[PDB]
């Protein structure tokens, strides 16, 4: 909702900001584009610096949902 | 060296799979017959909240009630037999 | 119109042994990784 | 050596948006719904590091004071 919250500067906590400064303040029309413009980048910061990895992710390559197989 | 890499086609068992079906074993399986009734437009595909609950999968296109696999052959073979392949010509797939 | 036509169509696997092992292998590849991209095309645009 | 059917990534990505579960510790897709995702359910992880890519901190949200950390 965006209220202030106060949290220890871990990398996912920095990545919280970042997204806040970079993707979540930006307008509902603007939010798609910029997702698909910066996946790769999103999908790297997610897996590397996040206690929510990408889950698209098999033996540490990024995928896709529709790019992994059901194994 | 020439090779036929792909191929398609539209005709009265609509696509290359079901015609080769109907064609070989003379049915639809499961498959083919949920491939002939999307190309029918019998059943189309829903995802999202339907009658409140989350749904995804295939629905009827006019009532547009949830139709599961195993019963769109029980629902639609009957159409899909009376009107595909060589049958009276309709005149409204022809401007009356 | 006296059209008259005859094509042959000889099966895929009398071409694959023209050609070596690891070209074989590779085009495998190669053609498993197409088909699975493949089915998920034309999966995705039946549906959608 | 089958990539999902588009019906089943449908459906995965219902059921985890499904309510009655616990929020899923991913991000299935980056679409609209990606800031809900992506801070949904961020608090257990800081006493559940056990549930951590490698159990570490860095990725993990722990609420603080800035000056009662002293």
């Amino acid at each position: 909702m965006g209220e202030p919250i106060h949290k220890i500067a871990t990398r996912g906590v920095m990545l919280w900001k970042e997204f806040d400064e970079t993707i979540f303040n930006l307008p509902k029309n603007k939010l798609v584009p910029t997702l698909e413009a910066k996946r790769d980048y999103i999908i790297s910061r997610l897996n590397a610096d996040f206690q929510k990895p990408w889950f698209a992710t098999v033996n540490g390559q990024a995928r896709d949902l529709a790019t992994m197989t059901y194994e | 060296v020439i090779v036929v890499t792909g191929f398609a086609e539209v005709g009265p068992w609509g696509s290359a799979r079901t015609r080769w079906e109907m064609e070989a074993f003379g049915e639809f399986s499961l498959e083919g017959c949920v491939e002939m009734a999307w190309i029918m437009g019998f059943i189309s595909y829903h995802n999202g909240n339907l009658k409140g609950r989350p749904y995804t999968g295939w629905v009827d296109s006019k009532t547009k009630e949830p139709v599961d696999d195993k019963d769109v052959k029980a629902k639609y073979e009957t159409s899909i037999l009376e009107h595909s392949g060589i049958r009276l010509i309709e005149p409204e797939l022809f401007n009356g | 119109g006296q059209k008259g036509g005859q094509a042959i169509v000889v099966h895929p696997d009398y071409l694959y042994g023209a050609i070596t092992e690891d070209r074989y292998n590779e085009y495998v590849a190669k053609v498993s990784a197409r088909e699975k991209s493949a089915y998920k095309f034309f999966h995705n645009g039946m549906i959608y | 050596e089958q990539f999902l059917n588009a019906q089943d990534i449908d459906h995965f990505l219902s059921m985890c948006q499904n309510p009655m579960q616990k929020p899923v510790p991913f991000v299935p897709v980056l679409d609209r719904r990606f800031e809900i995702f992506f801070k949904k359910d961020s608090l257990w992880q800081s006493e559940h590091l056990e549930a951590v890519v490698d159990q570490d901190v860095q990725r993990t949200c722990i609420l603080h004071g800035p000056v009662a950390a002293q």
